[PDB]
């Protein structure tokens, strides 16, 4: 039976709607997920998935979840994740989830196609969620390294970011 | 704090509001001119809010002094949370009165078991989002480090403390950042950082001021 996955107020996530990416963790390691500039990127546009040092400066750029069908958003389905922001044509793909043993997360991507990159929310074993990679159990998770000072979203498979979606 | 009570106005004078143009941390003041706090709570600029009670309701009697000199320990990591310490210079000292004083610095470590006293304005739910505009209250316990070591199997330095409750339902949230733990009368925590908010077996996490008193005093009148 098909589990939605829940905003941090219980209601199911809606591929209408944006919804910042916060930690479980607070204060020191809490830090809502971003798109930043990645360190000597020669893109014009911001092109990597950060999160904050901390969660009691700057808010989370917001993002939302195409699903691959439908127009609801479950656990273990496939989905393209964009961050949803003010931008020109030119930096639209800049705004979309991709993936560059450590890979780190980027933005460049494609939506809903077969070159696009689609990503998988799974309950997480502690309280609230990891995100998935999968490469259309051979999916990888998740989580963060430490790139130039700054905590940089990447593929770690021991110790997942366990996140929660709060609606714009 | 979530499942604290609201602090009965001024009753703690040493509580201070950090601004950004918003409340972002809290603090405490230590001496007339100088703040302690979190280092995970540094910005470029930080206005001190002082006397403080309704965050959102200039009264009258507050005092809003800027920072003039904002230092943060030299081996604070972000990352292994280590030494989560800051000292706030402010650029005028402040007028100590009834609804703002200094709280003193500690003169030995707290046991565990020692009921404190955690204050700040953050997230009063446990899931959702609720701030309030008026300072919050909990007493709490110190807890032992074994329990604390339990709760966070491998992230706890021996400059951190847990207070809180096993049990879950009480505890500092998102934006109690960089607020007091007073435990009679002396600064034994910062609130650092916690995993989820009033969550069972997961404690607020606070740094171990005690660990710092010659480095405060000694910041203190070097600068
Ligand atoms: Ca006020």
């Amino acid at each position: 039976l098909p589990k939605p996955v829940l905003d941090t107020n219980g209601k199911k996530l809606n591929p209408n709607s944006s919804y910042r990416i916060i930690s479980t963790f607070w204060g020191a390691l809490g830090g809502d997920v971003y798109l930043g500039k990645s360190p000597n990127s020669d893109a014009p546009c911001p092109d990597g998935v950060f999160r904050y040092n901390s969660d009691v400066g700057p808010s989370g750029t917001p993002v939302r979840f195409i699903p691959l069908s439908g127009a609801n958003i479950f656990e273990d389905q496939l989905l393209n994740i964009q961050f949803n922001i003010p931008t020109v044509k030119l930096c639209v793909s800049y705004t979309i989830w991709k993936v560059g043993r450590t890979m780190l997360l980027e933005t460049g991507g494609t939506i809903g196609q077969a070159d696009s990159s689609y990503f998988k929310i799974v309950k997480s074993s502690k309280f609230g969620y990891n995100l998935l990679y999968c490469p259309l159990n051979f999916c990888a998770k998740v989580g963060v390294v430490i790139q130039n000072g700054k905590r940089r979203l990447a593929l770690v498979n021991e110790n997942p970011l366990d996140v929660l979606f709060q609606e714009v | 704090i979530v499942g604290g009570y609201t602090c009965a106005a001024n009753s703690i004078p040493y509580q201070v509001s950090l601004n950004s143009g918003s409340h972002f941390c809290g603090g405490s003041l230590i001496n007339s001119q100088w703040v302690v706090s979190a280092a995970h709570c540094y910005k470029s600029r930080i206005q001190v809010r002082l006397g403080e009670h309704n965050i959102d309701v200039l009264e009258g009697n507050e005092q809003f002094i800027n920072a003039a000199k904002i230092i943060t320990h030299p081996n604070f990591n972000g990352n292994t949370l280590d030494n989560d310490i800051m000292l706030i210079k402010l650029s005028s000292p402040a007028t100590l009165n009834s609804r703002v004083a200094t709280v003193s610095l500690p003169r030995s470590c707290a046991a565990a078991g020692t009921e404190c006293l955690i204050s700040g304005w953050g997230n009063t739910k446990s899931s959702g989002s609720s701030y309030p505009s008026l300072l919050q209250c909990l007493k709490a316990p110190v807890l032992s480090d074994s329990s604390c070591k339990s709760s966070y199997p491998g992230q706890i330095t021996g400059n951190m403390i847990c207070v809180g409750f096993l049990e879950g339902g009480k505890d500092s949230c998102q934006g109690d950042s960089g607020g007091p733990v007073v435990c009679n009368g002396q600064l034994q925590g910062i609130v650092s950082w916690g995993y989820g908010c009033a969550q069972k077996n997961k404690p607020g996490v606070y740094t171990k001021v005690c660990n710092y008193v010659n480095w405060i005093q000694q910041t203190i009148a070097a600068n």
